[PDB]
């Protein structure tokens, strides 16, 4: 649990680091939290911390300072073979947009769909598009 | 040859017989005047749009359709009369190539709008229907405000026979910068030209190019497209067509050559092939806004920091007169801003361009 812990304490400092009106999240903040959960495993009577009470630590320190389509999927896909180039395979995409659990129909509904808004130009022979 | 045809064909004066991607708006234009024609009663309308949606061509061929109409008999004969705005060295002139026009009587200013007011106040000799056209009407504006007040009123006397069509840009023009009365004489009656959509350009371009098989599909729908996507005008759609038949003298790539040459900014490859020492310049002035934050800067401050650069790049010591000469070389291109007629050290600086494109241009 100490990565999943390390990760709340950076979250919470950047938090504080970004309003200004928060309290000084130091160390002191880090060891307050560990002690909550260390009490929390005391009070559930067990001998090692489990997840739980890191949960309930952070949500007892946050009540605390409160208190003061396929057709965007599918674009994505064809934007991931966009790397240094301006006209993409027909068959690369098409595979890559099945792969990732499409049907053809859907890959063309979109490609359809995202020519309308003149974003490229699929030639006559369906085998190459360019973008505009 | 074929790209011969092509280009002559794609010329802008070559202006076709009748287009019916505008025809509603000509159909709604051929009732107006007509009924105005029928009735023996004047009328006014206010036409506003953007520049280059063939507003101009479109009453031309209105008034060429009436024109054939009057020859067969149809419809009571008219005068028409044609001015231009932009045309014109003075305002109050108008009314001197209005009067020219009707009657070709020399007279003053002020003796011409005498006359016409009193020959379209008073009864007189039954005369033909006027037709009158003005053009670029925002340009006829005066701080009195007596030259509009008068072409949009004279209509409304019955005894004027007058039908007025203003064509403008701007469709705020009978708010804020016309007065009460004549807004509510304009008021009603504006129309409305929308830019074309890429079908109506696509339309327009397969009409141009009838029967002639020089151009791919492909290419025409992505200049249409580009145009649908920029300004919608017909005019650099065709000078990007002229210019990619050119290329194709020397595909889409053409039409793409032409776009990105006719549009795009010089800037960067100016930046890019300006010299060292404008290079040095352009850095110092960078890294002094970078410690400061603000957009002006003196002179003095921008020397200090050329010569630090200088200096860690091992350049010669650069004299003051050098710098200010490189200054005012750059100003002269309008790169930068500056006012070195008077002050010498003491000149306040601001970029022409954005600073991330300055930053684009120098990393490479
Ligand atoms: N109905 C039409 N269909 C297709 N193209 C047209 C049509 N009417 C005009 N054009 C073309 O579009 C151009 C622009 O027409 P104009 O009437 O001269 O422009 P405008 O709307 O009057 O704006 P300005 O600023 O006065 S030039 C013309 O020169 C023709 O080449
Ligand atoms: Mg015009």
């Amino acid at each position: 649990l100490a990565d999943y812990i390390t990760a709340a304490y950076v979250e919470m400092r950047r938090e504080a680091w970004a309003s200004k009106d928060a309290t000084y999240t130091s160390a002191r903040t880090l060891l307050a939290i560990l002690r909550l959960s260390t009490a929390l495993a005391r009070l559930r009577m067990v001998d090692v911390v489990e997840k739980e009470d890191v949960n309930e630590a952070i949500r007892l320190m946050e009540m605390s300072k409160d208190s003061l389509r396929p057709a965007d999927v599918i674009f994505a896909t064809v934007r991931e073979l966009v790397s240094g180039g301006r006209s993409v395979r027909f068959s690369e995409a098409e595979q890559r947009c099945v792969s990732r659990g499409f049907t053809p129909a859907q890959f063309q509904a979109a490609l359809d769909e995202y020519e309308e808004l003149n974003v490229w130009q699929v030639n006559a022979s369906r085998t190459r598009i360019t973008f505009v | 040859s074929v790209l011969e045809e092509a280009r002559l064909r794609l010329h802008v004066s070559a202006v076709p017989e009748s287009l019916p991607c505008r025809e509603q708006e000509f159909q709604d234009i051929y009732n107006f005047v007509e009924s105005k024609l029928l009735d023996h009663t004047g009328g006014c309308m206010y036409i506003s749009g953007v520049p280059g949606t063939g507003k101009t061509a479109t009453v031309h061929e209105v008034i060429r359709c009436l024109q054939q109409a009057a020859q067969a008999n149809d419809v009571p004969p008219f005068q028409y009369i044609e001015v231009n705005g932009m045309k014109l060295t003075e305002p109050h002139q108008v009314y001197v190539q209005i009067l020219q026009k009707l009657t070709g009587q020399k007279a003053t200013a002020n003796h011409a709008a005498e006359l016409l007011a009193k020959q379209f106040c008073t009864r007189g000799s039954p005369q033909e229907t006027t037709v009158l056209l003005v053009d670029e009407l925002d340009l006829l504006w005066t701080h009195k405000q007596d030259i509009m007040y008068n072409l949009f009123d004279w209509p409304t006397h019955k005894e004027a026979r007058l039908v007025v069509l203003a064509i403008a840009n701007t469709m705020d023009l009978p708010e804020r910068i016309m007065m009460n009365r004549v807004s509510s004489r304009l008021g009603l009656t504006r129309m409305c030209f929308q830019p074309y959509t890429y079908s109506q350009l696509q339309q327009i371009l397969r009409s141009r190019l009838k029967h002639l098989k020089a151009f791919e599909d492909d290419a025409i729908q992505l200049v249409a497209r580009k145009v649908a996507a920029l300004s919608g005008d017909a005019r650099r759609c065709l000078d990007i067509c002229r210019r990619a038949t050119e290329i194709c003298e020397f595909t889409i790539a053409h039409s793409m050559e032409a776009v990105d040459e006719m549009f795009s900014s010089s800037y960067i490859t100016a930046i890019k092939n300006s010299s060292v020492l404008e290079q040095s310049f352009l850095r110092a002035i960078l890294a002094e806004f970078r410690r400061s934050g603000l957009e002006e800067a003196t002179f003095q401050q921008i020397y200090s920091q050329h010569v630090a650069l200088c200096r860690m790049e091992g350049l010669p010591y650069p004299t003051m007169s050098e710098t200010m000469a490189v200054c005012s070389h750059l100003g002269s291109c309008r790169l930068l801003l500056v006012e070195p007629s008077r002050n010498d050290l003491l000149l306040r600086v601001r970029l022409n361009v954005s600073q991330d494109d300055v930053l684009y241009a120098l990393k490479d």
